[PDB]
């Protein structure tokens, strides 16, 4: 979903 | 000294904003690049965390909420700590390529939190800071802002932060110090909550303003500030 999310 | 030699070890090194100190200070060429250092020192914050002691104990959305919680008032803090090692709190170091004088801090129209955070680089040096101390300090501030709704795996997160802190009596070892330190640690969020109000409404008028946002960073300011600037996500303070 989210870009924080993906790049985590 | 295990806990030591870990934040010693992972420690990132200082990053630059690639800001041109050639051309002149106008608010718009200071802060495009304060939000491009920002994803650039956030991208450290998130490596340093991953290889923190414990940290991939918590569900992955805590993680990741606790970093974008408290990626600004963290950032502060080595800077608080940059400006003080270097520049003996003269000046503000966010980066070696953008260290900030009381000009840039009134043309950026951030001088108030400017100052403030000169204050907390100032209470560095007042209070014989150490850089343990400093790692540990800055440790503890990513376990520093919650829901109030707490998080998912709360559990975990109340332990974590509790032997963080038993950390940091020992690095003293006495409750004289503690108090003061404590007290900095509180006195980082009011100054994060003003920038996240800067931020916020930065980027509300950013189209109008001239000002770059990277990608990210506006997801963060648009999605995750809010939540600390409604009351929704609050700061755990050691005092009153
Ligand atoms: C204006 C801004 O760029 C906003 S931002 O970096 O996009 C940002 C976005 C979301 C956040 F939660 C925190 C910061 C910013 O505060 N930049 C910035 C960059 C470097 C440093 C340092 N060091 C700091 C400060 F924390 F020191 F103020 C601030």
């Amino acid at each position: 979903d989210s870009a924080f999310s993906r790049y985590y | 000294p295990i806990f030591l030699n870990v934040l010693e070890a992972i420690e990132p090194g200082v990053v630059c904003a690639g800001h041109d100190n050639n051309q002149p200070d106008s608010f718009a060429a200071l802060l495009s690049s304060l939000n491009e250092l920002g994803e650039r020192q956030l991208v450290h914050v998130v490596k340093w965390a991953k290889a923190l002691p414990g940290f991939r104990n918590l569900h992955v959305d805590d993680q990741m909420a606790v970093i974008q919680y408290s990626l600004m008032g963290l950032m502060v803090f080595a800077m608080g700590w940059r400006s003080f090692t270097n520049v003996n709190s003269a000046m503000l170091y966010f980066a070696p390529d953008l260290v900030f004088n009381e000009y840039r801090m009134h043309k950026s129209r951030m001088y108030s939190q400017c100052v403030r955070m000169r204050h907390l680089s100032q209470e560095f040096g007042w209070l014989q800071i150490t850089p343990q101390e400093f790692l540990c300090m800055k440790a503890l501030l990513l376990f520093s802002i919650i829901p109030v709704d707490g998080l998912k795996n709360q559990k975990f997160f109340d332990e974590l932060r509790m032997n963080y802190i038993k950390e940091l009596d020992r690095i003293i070892a006495c409750s004289r110090r503690f108090y003061q330190l404590t007290k900095l640690l509180d006195s980082v969020q009011p100054i994060a909550r003003e920038l996240h109000q800067f931020t916020f409404d930065l980027l509300i008028k950013s189209h109008m303003v001239s000002v770059d946002f990277p990608e990210m960073m506006a997801e963060i300011i648009s999605v995750q500030v809010p939540k600390i600037l409604s009351g929704k996500v609050k700061p755990i303070y050691f005092h009153t």
